[PDB]
């Protein structure tokens, strides 16, 4: 079964840095594209970033692009998200999604997520 | 992988057309996966097949093989339902040995995807001009 | 078109490599354009061929055919020149009739270029897993 | 010479029509140059071929040979795309020896261009009347 | 059932290793369904096959057969390719009659699966001690 | 490459003569590509041919061959046609292996092209003096 | 003339290399006069020979022949001596008649020496592209 | 390569005469039609004359026709332009063009030109 077990999170003040991960077991990780999807405590879903198959083509959103990076490790099956500058609005759950077979994704599978502040 | 909808974008001579392929199961008799379009009549569908064959006691090589069939339709005088007039095929066969690593197999996949968008090959296929 | 040099970019699994290709002239026996890697000895380089056929009394339709090969060099001990260990092949062949338009032939070329980057055909080619 | 666009003017029974021929490369298998019109479908094009053959160990004469193919198109009842109904060919073969000077070869070229515009030949070709 | 990816967990001697098997299609002649591990150089992969006799009306004996083989690689000096020193086989074959019930078949499976965790057979296979 | 018009400049004994060669098509059976000078009466023309072995995968020896022949005319009395008294031949044949590199081939070409300007070989050919 | 030391300058691919040839005596049986480069281990030297037919009264055809061969060294493991992997040959043969003049012979020599600097033959030998 | 090296030019008073030429090497000169194209010092291009393959059909412009002639020599590969009466307006560069395969030309190749006054 497709399973995405995240890690990281915690209580970090503004201007700091983080690194999340995603376990991604149950399928060939190095074939599919990946994504980070966030959910505010106001209960609205927003998009963060996508990374392609080999890590070549990367799409960020507007409120992410200046200060976050996304990467992956196809031999350790992990899916990272380095954070910086933490401008007091990103206090989400940060789900780890599996992208659909296609040109822009529609998020077939999901994960539990890690609370950040 | 697993059969799901392979929605392909940026298709066409201009590059604005899309195509969604809905899966139609795997044939157990020869191990050929099948994708097809969302038509009702089965002779008006754009279908894609794909199959990889293990090395038997005769062939000794792995063989990925992808086929593409696109029909076009038009109705004639004194006829009601559209028939099928043309067929534009495609037939890609890969071949690797037992000792090839996966980076050798991913080089050939991404080389062929980059040749098809080069001005030497978009002139021999769109315009039908030999490379001279 | 014209046999020029071809710089293939964003090639490979990671997508950071290049493969530059110099023309090697057509063949008067068959009419097959040929290309090879920029800087390598003969019979140890990556080859790309392409050939376009017209109708005849045998076949009533056109036929474009690309065919790439790329060896692997193993510098054995006690020898100055490398040997080839194995080849890897990919031969596309298209088939278009004489009444097919320009946007029907370009739809096939761009569908195949967009399909080779899909997780159905990533996992079928560089991982050799069939589609279930 | 070199293949470029041969835009021919003052064509037709009245003499006001033009035709532009865009080059489509040289076939290496038989040395036949090719010009064609600017259509999309390859069966609806007006094409011109031209080839001059060196004297081999059998024929002993130089041989310039020009061909012209003009199809006409019309759609029928219950049909959408236009098909091809008629073919109006032309086939000119020149023949010279090894010792002919170039003024002898330019006399035959300009004689044939002057016979085709004479009232004896514009009546046998336009009206199909034998010279009686 | 339908083949899927099988993740075997807490396998090994210490019991803290995994084995991820991907499906590899059904052999159409004899019906043997293959599984294989995603490891590069496909000459050396963990391979598991399963074979069940087909349900017919006039079949007297149903027969399940499971095979496991695991190669070990050896990067020999003077060769660019790893080779297979040796294998490690396993051959499980069940046998039932057409009047056997579900609990009689499930008892044999869970008995064999509990003998292989018993200290009689973790000592008859791992240490090669015959029981006496 | 593709054949074009070749203008050889400062050729001759004094070094102030030209030789304009036009292309004359590829012989389809053996692949020999011809060049010839625009001179009337085509029995007497400066003729240059070039022949290269085709790049194959299993070819062991690559071989370039260049031929030059120049006739001299003689307006004999009692004949309206000039005849050929004699010829003047030249036969350059290279030979390489499939592991040879670009600089090993370019060294032989520029060596032969610099021996023919050296006073050893402007005296062994122009004056027919054997070296002793 | 008499053999002397020949210094060939600006030879090579880039055109900034030399080749100093010392004389090596006339072969008394056939008249072939040798030149060789001062390099140690005389199994591997740049070697140039020149051969001219002797001026006789009743000789009908004069014939100049030039040969070049260049070996490449390979310090194989387990041997104290370098060996010859491969050669690189060149074979120039002229042919004249007894009524030919000095300017007819000097035109062929300076033509062949100017074709080898032309981009037709720096591409037919260095890159092994057949002209088409 | 197609090359057109002109000659002539100089400082000539009104009412005089000239002769230009054109080298025309790199192609079969006696197959193509030829042209003279002028460029005023006010930087506008104007047409002078065309001559056909064998020198049979000749087209002049309006401001050229009464006083200029054009000719060619297919054995010496030259392309001439005899001038007369020099009515103070023709102070151009006089490019030598190679005509396209066709019925009226569109000037595929060009040349440097010679300053006249």
């Amino acid at each position: 079964e497709v399973q995405l077990v995240e890690s990281g999170g915690g209580l970090v003040k503004s201007g700091g840095s983080l690194k999340l991960s995603c376990a991604a077991s149950g399928f060939t990780f190095s074939s599919y594209a990946m994504s980070w999807v966030r959910q505010t405590p106001e209960k609205r879903l927003e998009w963060v970033a996508t990374i392609s198959d080999g890590g070549r083509y990367i799409y960020y959103s507007d409120n992410v692009e200046g200060r976050f990076t996304i990467s992956r490790d196809n031999a350790k099956n992990n899916l990272y998200l380095q954070m910086s500058h933490l401008k007091s609005e990103d206090t989400a759950i940060y789900h780890c999604a599996r992208d659909s077979s296609g040109y822009f994704p529609y998020f077939s599978y999901w994960g539990q997520g890690t609370l950040v502040t | 992988a697993k059969l799901e909808t392979v929605t392909l974008g940026n298709i066409g001579k201009d590059g604005k057309q899309t195509l969604v392929l809905n899966p139609r199961g795997v044939n157990p008799t020869n191990g050929v996966a099948s994708l097809s379009q969302a038509g009702a009549v089965p002779a008006l569908e754009k279908r894609v097949t794909v199959s990889v064959s293990q090395p038997s006691r005769n062939r000794k090589n792995y063989k990925v093989q992808v086929k593409i069939q696109n029909p076009t339709a038009c109705t004639a005088n004194g006829s009601c339902d559209p028939s099928v007039t043309r067929q534009a095929y495609a037939d890609v066969t890969f071949s690797f040995t037992q000792y090839s690593t996966d980076e050798e197999r991913a080089f050939v996949r991404t080389e062929l995807a980059a040749l098809l968008a080069s001005p030497l090959l978009i002139d021999a296929i769109d315009q039908l001009n030999p490379a001279y």
